[PDB]
């Protein structure tokens, strides 16, 4: 369906259909030679981390070719450190953060020049602690997650402002206890999970509503048992993963009803295929197939390997490299 | 992406391959090469305009191309007249809203455009006003061109009043929207208030009360609408006061000073610290938490030299000193006394309810009058339910206290997957109404046996609570904030579902520790207690780590300062 208000769920899939979403990403990007695939070409990088994480999630990641990735990302570096999406494109933070998090998963950092990235990281930093996306300047909450995180799973977290990037991200607290993307600009899903990640990465989780903010997270359950980003949307598989996320890291995890949200992401699924899209019949992608299945494994799914709400990784390649931020309770 | 429906693309619309329109990106392609290899020789000029159009009019996140576009522009400002870069700049706003219309919500779209603007001498804001108001009617929803409203504001000055000036004249046939309410909530703060201390609401009782009313025509119009109820939620609630140390305490026996903030804070960082004037006169001392290891907390203490306590005056005073605000907490230690402290009522220093003078009783109170007579009209509507307990909470917590327990078992009903926030928030406002009981009538003691309680909540106001009953609920876990309760000797927490008894450790006078009928599994969970200094009576019955080995021996050997440990 698709409503103003939700979807219907119509007797369709209630089981969890791991080997087809697995032959989903495996020949993702062998179903041809066209598509999206050269107008999504602006993100690549991004959709590597994310076809390559849920291939992980799923104990199935020496599917994917590892070798070329790894020529693929040295050769998205530029000279000032910066990663792009692909292959001449302009570097972003953005893509830097998923460089980073592909090459954490295949413990490969060194393929690129690691004192590079910090120093982009560092150049993006502004006098008030707030991050641009790049040289061309826009300011976002998403920047100085994309940051720390960044920064965090390169042990270097130091090499910026802390203190300054903190006091930035809490200027973005709205009075209903989310956050947005610069001061002023209004709460959603998307830009509390950046900025409770960010906040847990930097220790400052104390400084979160936990309370007024999970409530707030709480209520984007509608009757489907699916979550939206903000106030009358439609229920997403994507704002449900960033929803789920933000409520683990500050401790309301039991305010969702998890049982509706798992038969929701179940029914994201397509029965031939494989693979999630945002809603029940509607097509899927990689994007929304890795945050079904992060979801659930957040939900208790014992197949899927436990995902870290902040970094949205496998937690035993985090825990491995030592990157464990402490999370509410 | 987003709402694609699953249609005619799929192994069973017999219309196999077929997957063309690579013509389209063969072109597009090309144009995306023959952009890269014009910007790498340095050509900045309008072929790389013209062929960035193309593909930025197909799909305007490719982001690299705006890049693209503004090195051509800067190139460009200093080869051409004035009045020839005038007409690049009107073709490239014409051009960016067509790409707004394509994704109305392309963030390099709307970067491209502040860029833009905001390197014009002489900005037509009209223009700019005028496309936020058509991107808002196709899409009210659309925050993209809130916040481009709000760059529109500050570039062209636009002062603060002028802006609620806006939100007003949509109060009426406009809408809803939690963008709006959104606004008046950041633009009222800069406007008008004046937190100067005593009294506490969110907005000056003055425009409190009529932004009150306004949100109220809003969810009396149109009840089964969200945003006008949530900011309705903020209005009623506490401002935060920050200056607040809220207790202090120091016990002779112990030689400690404890004291507890209103929000974890870490102290000697960044804005404050604590110093201690003892006998008014200063006292070097460092802070800690009762888990010696430093981070954010309510509760913090020192360890007091014996000349603060001796006998060389008959009294002693502590002067506590937080320098981040600069609030004050005082306590006088008489010749014979065990303890003494300065404390903050729930009752008097508004600890969690606003107090009310008769006008704004007398509109909350109204609005309770209202918020039933809707719930007749609309019994399932979840908003007027919450908003009525709410408004019992604001109005008077102890004697609409039965009806708000009803309330919250209607609006569990009524919106069943909210059950365990539900829970939770019934059970702060339960120990709330608690905390009143036990400073009425002056004690130490809490009760909040029986409450069906699923959490703990406030816990940084128990700090003198020397008796705690919470037997006969349904809690979890006593949680690491329960290091707060610094005089606690007995708790008795049997009969619940306690699986986790962590914050119970470094708890210093706790002495008989009762969890008879719990959840406690794998003894192990029982660890932590090896930190209680006083423990003398631990009661584990009833609890499925007695059917462990010989129990009665592991346990001996854990924990052998605990003199008496039932299994
Ligand atoms: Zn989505």
């Amino acid at each position: 369906t698709q409503q103003k208000d939700v979807t219907i769920k119509s007797d369709a899939p209630d089981t969890l259909l791991l080997e087809k979403h697995a032959d989903y990403i495996a020949s993702y990007g062998s179903k041809k030679d066209d598509y999206e695939y050269c107008m999504s070409e602006y993100l690549r990088m991004s959709g590597v981390y994310w076809g390559l994480t849920v291939m992980d999630l799923m104990g199935q990641l020496h599917r994917m070719n590892k070798e070329e990735i790894l020529v693929f990302i040295k050769s998205c570096q530029h000279e000032c450190g910066g990663v792009s999406a692909s292959i001449g494109h302009d570097p972003h933070l953005l893509y830097t953060l998923s460089a980073v998090q592909i090459l954490t998963l295949y413990d490969s950092i060194h393929v690129i020049n690691v004192d590079k990235v910090v120093a982009y990281v560092q150049s993006l930093q502004k006098e008030d602690g707030s991050f641009a996306g790049d040289i061309w300047g826009e300011i976002d909450t998403r920047f100085s997650f994309c940051a720390v995180a960044t920064l965090a799973l390169l042990g270097k977290l130091d090499a910026i402002n802390v203190e300054k990037a903190i006091e930035f991200v809490l200027s973005c607290m709205n009075f209903d206890g989310g956050f947005g993307c610069r001061p002023g600009s209004e709460s959603h899903a998307g830009q509390i999970y950046c900025c409770t990640g960010f906040l847990a990465i930097t220790s400052q989780l104390h400084q979160v509503n936990s309370d007024l903010l999970g409530w707030w997270l709480c209520e984007r359950q509608l009757p489907s048992g699916g979550l939206n980003g903000r106030p009358e949307k439609l229920p997403d598989v994507c704002y449900s993963w960033w929803v789920l996320a933000s409520l683990k890291i500050i401790g309301r995890l039991h305010w969702i009803d998890r049982e509706k949200l798992r038969s929701f992401i179940l029914a994201c699924q397509d029965e031939e295929t494989g693979g999630f899209a945002d809603r029940p019949g509607d097509m899927v992608d990689p994007f929304h197939t890795l945050f079904g299945i992060a979801g659930l494994s957040l939900l208790g799914e014992e197949q899927i390997k436990p995902v870290s709400p902040v970094f949205c990784m496998p937690e035993e390649v985090l825990q491995r490299v030592n990157v464990q931020p402490e999370l509410v309770s | 992406m987003h709402g694609r429906l699953k249609v005619k693309t799929s192994e069973e619309q017999a219309e196999a391959k077929r997957l063309e329109r690579e013509q389209k990106l063969k072109l597009y392609q090309s144009a995306t090469q023959a952009v890269f290899q014009k910007r790498q020789a340095g050509e900045l000029d309008e072929s790389v305009l013209e062929l960035t159009s193309q593909i930025l009019g197909a799909n305007p996140d490719f982001a690299t191309l705006w890049n693209c576009r503004r090195e051509v522009l800067q190139h460009l400002e200093t080869e051409k007249s004035p009045e020839e870069s005038a007409a690049l700049v009107k073709a490239e706003l014409g051009f960016l809203e067509s790409c707004l219309r394509v994704n109305p919500k392309s963030y390099g779209t709307w970067h491209h455009r502040c860029w833009l603007l905001s390197r014009l001498p002489e900005p037509n804001w009209a223009r700019e006003l005028e496309l936020c108001a058509r991107f808002l009617e196709a899409d009210e929803r659309n925050f993209h061109c809130w916040d481009y409203r709000r760059f529109v504001a500050a570039q062209a000055a636009v002062a603060p009043a002028e802006e609620l000036a806006f939100t007003d004249s949509l109060i009426t046939r406009n809408f809803s929207n939690y963008s709006s309410w959104h606004y008046r909530s950041c633009l009222l703060p800069q406007l008008h208030p004046q937190p100067d201390s005593g009294p506490q609401g969110r907005l000056p009782e003055n425009v409190l009360l009529k932004e009150l009313e306004l949100v109220q025509n809003a969810f009396f119009t149109d009840p089964n609408d969200q945003s006008a109820w949530f900011y309705h939620r903020w209005l009623l609630g506490r401002a935060e006061p920050h200056d607040v140390l809220c207790c202090v305490h120091v016990s002779r026996e112990e030689a400690c000073l404890s004291v507890c903030f209103s929000r974890p804070l870490t102290v000697g960082s960044r804005m404050g610290t604590l110093l201690l004037m003892v006998d008014e006169a200063p006292l070097s001392v460092e802070w800690r938490t009762p888990d010696g290891r430093n981070r954010p907390s309510h509760v913090w203490l020192c360890d007091l030299p014996a000349a603060s306590l001796n006998d060389q005056l008959p009294q002693h005073t502590f002067r506590v000193i937080w320098t981040g605000s600069d609030s004050q907490k005082e306590c006088v230690l008489l010749k014979d006394r065990p303890e003494c402290w300065c404390r903050d009522s729930a009752t008097d220093e508004q600890l969690f309810r606003c107090e009310l003078s008769v006008e704004k009783s007398t509109v909350l109170q109204s609005e309770l009058e209202s918020c039933k007579e809707l719930q007749e009209l609309e019994p399932e509507n979840k908003w007027c339910l919450l908003t009525i307990i709410l408004l019992m909470r604001a109005l008077d917590p102890l004697l609409y206290e039965k009806e708000t327990l009803q309330y919250f078992s209607t609006l569990k009903a009524v919106d069943p997957m909210r059950a365990a926030y539900l829970d939770d928030l019934r059970s702060k406002f339960l120990l709330e109404n608690s905390v009143l009981k036990m400073e009425y009538a002056d004690v130490r003691v809490l009760h909040l046996a029986h409450k069906d309680l699923t959490v703990l909540c406030h816990l940084e106001q128990l700090l003198l609570v020397t008796h705690l009953d919470l037997s006969h609920n349904r809690l979890r876990a006593l949680p690491p904030a329960l290091a707060a309760l610094r005089c606690l000797e007995v708790l008795q927490a049997s009969d619940n579902a306690l699986e986790n008894v962590d914050g119970v450790a470094n708890l210093p006078r706790l002495q008989e520790l009762l969890l008879c009928n719990n959840r406690l599994q794998q003894s192990a969970a029982i660890q932590p207690l090896v930190s209680c200094p006083r423990l003398v009576l631990l009661n584990l019955q009833g609890n499925s780590l007695c059917q462990e080995e010989g129990i009665q021996e592991r346990l001996a050997e854990m924990l052998p300062s605990v003199s008496s440990i039932l299994t």
